[PDB]
């Protein structure tokens, strides 16, 4: 009667949930469930929601069955008694002035053993408001009122009124095996196709389950296998190939170090080779049908696999909505939070993808979302989203995608196993993308680099006092941004040589002159110094900003409508007349160049309007300038950067050209943290000593190798 | 050359570093060049007919070998049409080619066999040796040590080929590489293999074809694993390290054709059922006949369902076969006709379209279903017109049980033209129809209160009132208009006595309204579903009205708690809501916890251009940044803003924008207008200040 996806297990534990959730709702039973992730209790509840609409219910046999409205509450270890208590009086609010034989209104407690130790001990309250609702006030009828705690912990008896609680266990093999053909029920050929694969891969889950340390791994990597492996057996007509059977093994049952998945998986068969750039690309872009894949859980280190993201996958306007912590002095808040599943609503309404990159906390707004458990409403589906006490159905486009970019420690130690269980597990990190020539170049210039700071030589410097931001992988976002930039092409001798040139040339364009200087003197002249004297000093453009802002704007990629350049210095940030120069400058080709200070503004949502204000005009090429005085300033620097590209997204409407450029203020020595760039992606990074145009010294140095001190008075 | 040898021969004292630089310069200078072009000017460019002793020479040839090793580790051959004029130098660069190439593991056959049977500067290198002896000479003892460890390995495959003695990971990488080794053992030998490496291939191919054979005997009891319960130890066996005579009895010079018993030693009979069941693997229908312990599976299981599917092979053939089992086992072959005609073609081991008598017939049970769905229809609609033209059809399943006895084109003729007036009918539109017709109430009460489209946009436009401000809410709007816009033909503009030629050229429009949007029906059933709320529209405030009253007369009231409540925002602040002006509200007060509810709704409401929800959330920041502020004053100690009261207006109101009021003699009462942001902002950060 209900209505349900046909790649849903209609498994004995799904069956069984339905049942005894609607006939505790009905007699208002207080029931819990507690079962591993993916044991189909979330599920059930959304389908026994979407099923009792009472009138509006779509079988003749929830139409004579009470109406159901769930009040939903997470329970954390942070939850208080004042919350279920808030609970149980909204729902018999909602229940109050109503036939409670055909109306009813039921307590959703999810992840109730979260909360069963907490030392504020919510669930104390219980007891009292499962028997009368009512803890000290007088009783009455609208304020009993169901209950369904569900819970991937464990529980305490004592703490249910001693109602009915149902506890699943580990499903075996054969169960495993029924579902996996529930899952594959919708079609009897694909079905009997893949019917062969079901043991092994049931064994090998199984395998995977003891073989883990933690419970990284669970049933929805398995049924999303099952899932994977029917719907290329379906578009296929034809018994799946061990290249798919591979490629859904490494889609749901990666991400972990210890767990290989596929000797374990295969064990008796042979397919080639899958890379995590491939995976990502299917669940992004995969190949009507429900064929709807879980969300990403992409695991790096040092936040690489942003860069990654933004530089291969989407490169043109198809760019996704970065969500992020504002690093700004006064937007720490709820409102963040708020205005954060704003955008996500309006992302899943619209169809543009979601990259979160630090957004754990909204995981008790999301939960619903990335259990992908939709119900339906003339051909559009809908899932809850959730702020606080408040929860309603989202409707979701079909080409919304989700991305989660974090740390794998962070992961493998904060994260809830659920969160995990419920996304599609990836480790993406530079090593993952280079292949073995590439790697070498990033010895070979490590090398280099080495070489360049000390020849020979007195003193002995840093790679981070000649090359500014340099990091471990800065050589390695160099090569991806350089093969990234040549294309598609394969190996070479001459792309090897390439390669490394392009590397060495964007490596110096964040060197210092002094650094230049001293490599031509210490080697005594030398071919390569002088070569990168004059790649430095003649090439490139060091001596101010109005001369890199000349050579970028006729020299800009035509395509590619905005660029994002990070400058760093040591001088005095730009003014007012340094832009009025450089209005003077680029006349004809662009307006008076928008300069803005990242630490005036005490709030994203002003930094925003300035840059609409500042995007919003009709100029075919508009220059941003962001100013910074390092001194946590990398995190305002970091929520400008990706707010500015938001907001170029959300204006990409025309070819108009956007040139970006956040210029941070550096010491030469330093006074604490030190700055980290290289940030690869869709950013150049330059360093100008000076921005200014050296008035007393109109010389461009360089000229003064070849002058004494006597020669200036002449 | 003669410069660089000049220039570094120069004795200066070796703790200057003269030469180094020097070299290091030359070094610089080469390597920029292609590795390629240094290795052919190494080799065939005339600079070393003064003796290589020089470091010059050293520094080059250092140079080209590192060249030669990135090359190498490039998997890119280089003699691959290599001209050279001095044999010296190529000798060097040979052997830093061999040396290089070779596998950094290489000691282990395996490896070394790969690699010289893949990489492709083993043949030039092999083809060289072969035709030069003077570039031997020319070769490093190290490369010369790995070439006869190389002639070694092939010896040893060849001896094995020839022999029949070979590892199957080794016999299955020579076939793949069957030319290259064939290629290089002519070579070495020139310093019997071609029939030894065929027979081998044969017995490789019976003995993966037996493997093969035996997996499809496995997997198919493994079907019946969830109701009923050596081989499995020997065909589990990694044949990848063992020997080919040992498994399958290999064919030598020993003796000719002779059967092979391979690792397993297949009784001929369970050799033919597994042949049978391996050709046979692939059948729905073997897996469905499949289904109804030890061995006896040949005449327990296998030979009644293979006489059963050889039966209905002749019946197929013959096109006796009755429709009862028809329908049990064609069952799931429905608008699948590729995969049946497939399920045909593989019983030609020893009639296209024949099999479309089922095809035709799975046409005629759907007809049936729409028969029947708009027998439904015309009683929902309450049409008039003579329908009984299916009830043929519909006596059909009162005929069912007669039916089926009554073979295939022995079904009847009747039917054969109704079949072709209900050919048009897809099931997507059976399942349109459907939906219309198990809902009555509906059609009734839409007959009733719009009566036409016209009446369609206005009932719309009242929905949107009362829809309730969210996603699925307002989109039931959108659903129910798709429908009567869609379904408008069968509500309003019906004649009730259309019969059936009428009825199929006015559902002629909905064929088209279905096209355009393939989910017309489930709009109509979730209509259905909201009949109540539809009557409610009918019969007869918003978060986003709120916001935008707000955001027009709101006032944020920041104080200090009164009858000693204790300090927080909740107290601190509150806002006022005054009635506009002429409407018979009043000015309703909120508490900061109502205004961050209003907030979550209109983060979470329909939004179907953020301009008044972002000033709500803006002005909302600045206030309650504003409050921690006097808060944080307030635990300090500051008894200034004891009695102090600030009103900020979300908009100006009499040119006031934010006012305060210390509530002393001295201090005046404070006001000022503009923008209530920036103003906010600026004394936020004044009172900081202050606090600091």
């Amino acid at each position: 009667g209900v209505p349900l996806r046909k790649t849903i297990a209609k498994n004995l534990a799904l069956k069984e949930n339905v049942f005894m959730m609607v006939v505790c709702i009905e007699l208002k039973i207080p029931l819990f469930l507690v079962g591993k992730p993916g044991s189909s209790k979330s599920l059930a509840k959304t389908i026994v929601a979407d099923a009792m609409q009472g009138p509006a219910a779509y079988s003749d046999l929830f139409r004579s069955l009470k109406q159901v409205h769930l009040v939903s509450f997470q329970c954390s270890p942070h939850s208080t008694p004042q919350g279920i208590i808030s609970t149980f009086r909204q729902c018999a609010r909602f229940q109050q002035g109503k036939d409670l034989q055909q109306y009813v209104s039921v307590v959703v407690l999810d992840e109730v053993g979260l909360a069963e130790d907490s030392p504020k001990m919510p669930l104390k309250t219980l007891h009292p408001l499962l028997e009368d609702g009512c803890i000290e006030d007088d009783p009455a009828p609208h304020k009993k009122v169901g209950f369904v705690g569900i819970s991937n912990w464990a529980l305490d008896p004592a703490k249910m009124n001693r109602g009915i609680f149902v506890s699943r266990g580990s499903p075996n093999e054969t169960e495993l095996i029924e579902s996996a053909k529930g899952i594959c029920s919708s079609d009897i050929l694909v079905q009997d196709r893949v019917q062969g694969y079901f043991a092994s891969f049931a064994k090998a889950y199984e395998t995977v389950c003891k073989r883990q340390d933690k419970e990284f791994f669970g049933l929805r990597d398995y049924y999303s296998l099952i899932k994977m492996v029917f719907a290329a057996a379906k578009a296929s007509n034809r018994k799946p190939s061990p290249q798919d059977i591979a490629q859904a093994v490494l889609r749901n049952f990666s991400g972990k170090d210890d767990i290989q998945a596929l000797d374990i998986f295969l064990a008796n068969l042979p397919s080639e080779e899958v890379s995590p750039m491939q995976l990502i690309k299917q669940n992004i872009f995969g190949p009507q049908e429900d064929a709807e894949s879980r969300y990403l859980l992409v695991l790096t280190k040092n936040y690489v696999a942003l860069q990654i993201l933004q530089q291969t996958f989407f490169e043109g306007d198809q760019q996704p909505e970065i969500i992020f912590g504002s690093g700004f002095p006064k937007d720490q808040e709820y409102t963040q939070l708020c205005r954060n599943i704003n955008r996500v609503k309006i992302c899943m309404e619209t169809g543009k993808m979601v990259l979160l990159l630090n957004l754990q906390n909204l995981y008790e707004s999301l939960y619903d979302a990335l259990n992908q458990y939709y119900v339906h409403l003339g051909g559009q589906k809908y899932v809850d989203l959730g702020l606080g006490t408040h929860r309603v159905k989202c409707r979701v486009h079909p080409n919304f995608r989700l991305i989660v970019i974090e740390e794998k420690d962070v992961v493998y130690k904060h994260f809830p196993i659920p969160l995990i269980n419920r996304l599609e597990k990836h480790y993406l990190d530079i090593n993952t993308v280079l292949e073995k020539w590439q790697k070498s170049i990033v010895e070979e210039l490590c090398a280099w680099v080495e070489k360049f700071i000390n020849v020979k030589k007195r003193h002995k410097y840093s790679p981070s006092d000649v090359f500014i931001g340099y990091h471990s992988d800065a050589c390695a976002s160099v090569v991806l941004q350089v093969i990234e930039r040549q294309g598609p092409r394969a190996l070479t001798e001459e792309l090897h040589q390439k390669v490394s040139e392009e590397a060495k040339s964007i490596l110096l364009n964040c060197a210092t002159p002094d650094a230049v200087v001293r490599l031509s003197a210490y080697s005594l002249g030398g071919f390569a110094a002088e070569w990168l004297s004059q790649e430095y000093f003649h090439r490139q453009r060091h001596n101010s900003f109005a001369d890199f802002l000349q050579a970028h704007l006729h020299t800009a990629d035509l395509e590619r409508h905005a660029i994002f350049t990070e400058i760093t210095t040591f001088s005095r940030l730009l003014t007012s007349h340094d832009c009025e120069i450089l209005e003077s400058e680029v006349t004809g080709r662009a307006p008076k160049p928008t300069l803005l200070w990242l630490q005036q503004f005490d709030t994203e949502y002003s930094f925003l309007k300035e840059v609409r204000n500042c995007l919003t005009n009709t100029a075919k090429c508009k220059i941003l300038i962001f100013q910074t005085d390092f001194e946590r300033s990398a995190q305002l620097i970091a929520s400008a950067k990706y707010s500015v590209i938001n907001e170029i997204n959300k204006i990409r409407e025309n070819e108009d050209r956007i040139f970006v450029y956040f210029i941070t203020k550096l010491s030469r020595v330093g006074r604490g943290t030190a700055y980290v760039g290289f940030h690869g992606g869709l950013w150049q990074s330059v360093h100008i000593d000076d921005l200014r145009r050296s008035t007393l010294m109109v010389s461009d140095v360089t000229r003064l190798q070849h002058v004494t001190i006597s020669q200036l008075f002449a | 050359i003669e410069v660089w040898r000049r220039l570094v021969e120069i004795q200066f004292p070796a703790e200057h570093g003269w030469k180094e630089s020097l070299l290091g310069d030359m070094e610089w200078r080469l390597t920029k060049e292609e590795p390629l072009s240094q290795i052919t000017a190494y080799c065939n460019s005339c600079w070393d007919t003064k003796g290589l002793e020089d470091s010059v020479a050293k520094t080059f040839e250092k140079c080209i070998i590192e060249a030669v090793s990135s090359a190498c580790q490039s998997q890119t051959s280089i003699l691959q049409g290599f001209s050279y004029s001095d044999l010296r130098k190529f000798g060097i660069v040979l052997s830093a080619v061999i040396t290089k190439s070779w596998p950094r593991t290489a000691d282990n056959f395996d490896d070394i066999l790969k690699h010289l049977l893949t990489l492709a500067d083993v043949k030039h290198v092999f083809r060289l040796c072969g035709t030069d002896e003077k570039i031997l000479a020319n070769v490093t003892e190290d490369a010369k040590r790995l070439i006869a460890v190389a002639d070694s390995v092939l010896t040893k495959v060849v001896g094995d080929l020839l022999s029949g003695t070979i590892l199957v990971g080794q016999l299955e990488l020579i076939i793949k590489h069957k030319n290259q080794f064939l290629d290089i053992w002519q070579l070495r030998e020139k310093s019997a293999v071609e029939e030894a490496l065929d027979w081998r291939r044969e017995e490789l191919l019976l003995l993966k074809k037996e493997k093969r054979c035996v997996d499809s005997l496995l997997k198919m009891c493994g079907n019946v694993k969830h109701l009923i319960q050596v081989l499995a130890v020997r065909h589990s066996q990694d044949l990848s390290s063992k020997r080919l005579n040992d498994t399958v009895t290999v064919r030598l010079s020993t003796s000719s054709n002779s059967q092979r018993a391979t690792h397993y030693h297949l009784s001929s009979q369970v050799q033919e059922m597994a042949g049978k069941i391996d050709l046979l693997r692939d059948s729905h229908i073997f897996q469905l006949f499949w289904r109804e312990e030890l061995e006896e599976v040949y005449d327990y299981l296998y030979q009644p369902s293979y006489r059963k599917f050889i039966k209905l092979h002749q019946d197929l053939k013959s096109g006796e076969v009755t429709l009862a089992e028809i329908d049990v086992i064609f069952k799931d072959f429905v608008n699948k006709y590729t995969d049946l005609d497939s399920e045909l073609k593989i019983m030609c081991t020893v009639i296209k379209d024949r099999v479309e008598q089922i095809k035709e017939y799975h046409h005629l049970h759907q007809a049936v279903h729409a028969a029947k769905v708009i027998l439904q229809v015309k009683e929902s609609l309450g049409l008039n017109g003579d329908f009984s033209v299916l009830n043929t059809l519909l006596n059909f399943t009162d005929n069912f049980d007669d039916f089926r006895r009554e073979t295939l084109d022995q079904i009847n003729q009747e039917l054969i033209q109704a079949k072709k007036l209900l050919q048009d009918i897809s099931e997507a539109r059976c399942k349109g129809l459907q939906a219309l017709s198990l809902r009555k109430e509906f059609i009734c009460w839409v007959r009733e209160a719009l009566g036409g489209i016209n009446e369609l946009k206005v009932f719309v436009d009242l929905a949107s009132i009362s829809a309730g401000e969210n996603d699925i809410d307002v989109d039931r709007v959108a659903c129910f208009h798709d429908a009567v816009q869609g379904y408008a033909s069968l509500l309003f503009k019906l004649d009730p006595s259309v019969d059936f030629s009428a009825f199929m050229k006015h559902l002629k429009k909905l064929w088209k309204a279905l096209d355009k949007d393939q989910y017309l029906p489930r709009k109509l059933c979730d209509s259905a579903r909201n009949l109540e709320w539809l009557k409610t529209v009918n019969e007869s405030r918003s978060s986003l009205t709120l916001a935008t009253a707000i955001n027009q007369r709101g006032i944020y009231v920041i104080q200090a708690p009164k009858g000693g409540q204790k300090i927080s925002p909740d107290t601190v602040l509150h806002l006022i809501l005054p009635e506009s002006p002429g409407s018979h509200e009043e000015s309703r007060e909120y508490s900061l916890e109502e205004v961050k509810e209003l907030l979550n709704k209109l983060m979470l409401m329909s939004g179907k251009n953020n301009t008044e929800v972002e000033r709500f959330s803006e002005v909302f920041c600045s206030v309650q940044r504003l409050s921690q502020a006097f808060i944080d004053l307030h635990s300090a100690g500051n008894m200034l803003f004891r009695t102090w009261i600030a009103m900020a207006y979300c908009s100006p109101k009499q040119g006031v924008s934010l006012q305060m009021d210390f509530g002393l003699d001295l201090v005046t009462e404070l006001k000022e207008g503009g923008d209530v942001t920036e103003l906010l902002a600026a004394l936020c950060r004044q009172m900081e200040h202050f606090l600091d």
